[PDB]
């Protein structure tokens, strides 16, 4: 059992580190617009992991202008 | 397994086409639309802005007439209080195109 | 399994950068017009999204004029 | 148990070629991405940062549109305080991305 995991093992690392070399060619000719575009794609996923908390907002109270506390409402 | 493989080879492969189809339809269609636009004088652009302003108006402003009641106190040589909504609807949608100008860079209005 | 996926992934790389390419020259032939009405086209939709946490306003208190807060109603 | 061993090693190297296969087909695929990247101009990316807006502007109001109720009260010659809600909603749609270039 231990040598067909180490043979599966070294047949990922193959597969892998042969992907990992492939696709560095594929980013080395990335340009500014390139760039662009990845972190225009990662930004919603961001935004929506950040966001995540203001679900479980229950209410909101705004006021605005410098007066006093007495007007209520 | 084979039928299955040769399935969704195939499959793919006809998706993959007609996504190719209507990249070819889309191009040959957006560079007519590049070459109508450049014979846009400033009559067209104010037609445009005067089109897309009313849809703002509404995206703007169908949130905003959600609310339950609306009570508006004046004292003074004040205002009613009127003015206060119909501005800030107003400063809403004249600030948009200026948020938006601070990211892409390009003028929304001619004048 | 993975043959027939290689060659379907395959196919949508070619697809999708033809789409891509031939769109680049389609968006090469813009001028100020054009660029207007794509900023106008997106403006409708980025409203509707800021506006949408409008929707749940409950009442609004509006209050006018630099006087004292004994008046009331 | 060297049925079952035969058998690991036997799924794993074709779990691992078919692996491999998509590495090179991701490859291939991303290498064209990379040269139609490079014929864009400035109305594509405008068009690609346009796009891209309204997407982050939903994931950005979809938790805040969870509140229950929302009350706005004014006085002097301040706003009525929606100003304040789109305020805060493109401050943070416009401080999301110097983060991102911060790091």
């Amino acid at each position: 059992i231990g040598e067909a995991e180490a043979a599966v093992i070294e047949a990922m690392g193959k597969a892998e580190a042969e992907r990992m070399k492939l696709k560095a060619e594929a980013y080395q000719k990335y340009g500014d617009a390139a760039k662009m575009a990845l972190v225009l794609e990662a930004l919603p996923q961001i935004a929506a992991k950040i966001a995540a908390p203001l679900t479980k907002v229950d209410e909101i109270v705004v006021l605005s202008g410098d007066n006093s506390k007495v007007t209520s409402e | 397994a084979e039928a299955e493989a040769a399935s969704v080879r195939m499959r793919g492969e006809a998706e993959a086409f007609a996504i190719g189809a209507r990249a070819r339809a889309e191009a040959e269609q957006m560079a007519k639309k590049a070459e109508a636009f450049q014979l846009y004088q400033e009559a067209a652009q104010l037609d445009m802005l005067l089109e897309k302003l009313p849809q703002v108006a509404e995206e703007i402003s169908g949130p905003l007439t959600s609310a339950n009641k609306i009570t508006l106190v004046s004292s003074g040589s004040g205002t009613m209080g009127a003015a206060k909504v119909t501005g800030e609807v107003l400063d809403i949608l004249t600030r948009l195109p200026e948020s938006v100008e601070r990211l892409t860079g390009v003028s929304i209005s001619q004048v």
